[PDB]
């Protein structure tokens, strides 16, 4: 919600 | 800033009711060949602080600051376009940069660390075409946040629209007239919006769409002519 989707493409 | 002509398309097919109809043929609308060249991959909103950074499919990197100066980072590590608040662009280097962006740069520097190490690029098994180059790369013109989702605004004319609990995405281009919808299982299709006008599509498309175009309308009329003040 206040970042967009986690977790670990491609600098 | 081809807004009014997105509204208009969009306006025109959810007038159409395309989950209304006899038999729903939303297979015959699809066009791969519209697909985008550039979408929102990345997003952190620090706009308490500084602002909002982006990441392009592109691997190319942006920050909204929140005095509404723009800054962008080409994907080849050293160009730089810098957007003033009125919209005069500079184009610029990282190695021979003004003092003047040391502060900016810096930040969007910490913007893109925290986006290589925690975020997922949405779609990122997508093979680009040759070339993908071109034209000068779309910057964040505005953006917002809903209770249901994230709106991203690009200077190409794309809106993007991120909805938080499903990790569905729509990708509108208006010069195409095309969208892009990306799914639960986050797999890509772009339909020609006059070809659903014709054949109609899914709930699960149409309602998004609606939603599409309220957001769209939100965008327009956000310090438009007939309320500077909104
Ligand atoms: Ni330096
Ligand atoms: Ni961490
Ligand atoms: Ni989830």
């Amino acid at each position: 919600l206040v970042t967009s989707t986690i977790k670990t493409d491609v600098v | 800033c081809h807004l009014s002509d997105l509204l208009q398309q969009l306006t025109s097919v959810n007038a159409s009711k395309p989950s209304e109809r006899g038999l729903v043929r939303q297979e015959e609308a699809e066009d791969p060949a519209c697909i985008p060249i550039f979408w929102v991959s990345k997003w952190v909103d620090y706009s308490d602080k500084y602002g909002l950074g982006y990441q392009l499919c592109d691997n190319s990197v942006g920050v909204l600051f929140n005095d509404s100066t723009r800054l962008i980072l080409y994907n080849d590590g050293d160009s730089l376009q810098y957007i003033e608040r009125d919209g005069t662009e500079s184009y610029l280097t990282v190695s021979s940069h003004p003092n003047s962006l040391m502060k900016k740069i810096t930040l969007l520097n910490y913007f893109r660390n925290y986006m290589s190490e925690h975020l997922l690029k949405a779609g990122a098994n997508i093979t680009p075409r040759e070339g993908d180059e071109l034209a000068r790369l779309p910057y964040l013109r505005t953006w917002f946040r809903t209770r249901s989702a994230i709106i991203l605004h690009l200077s190409n004319g794309t809106v993007q629209i991120n909805f938080f609990q499903d990790h569905t995405k729509l990708i509108l281009c208006p010069l195409m007239a095309a969208v892009t919808y990306i799914n639960e299982k986050r797999d890509f299709q772009t339909y020609r919006l006059s070809l659903l006008e014709e054949y109609g599509c899914c709930k699960e498309l149409a309602s998004r769409l609606r939603y599409a175009r309220t957001m769209v309308d939100k965008l327009l009329s956000s310090r438009s002519a007939s309320n500077r003040l909104k």
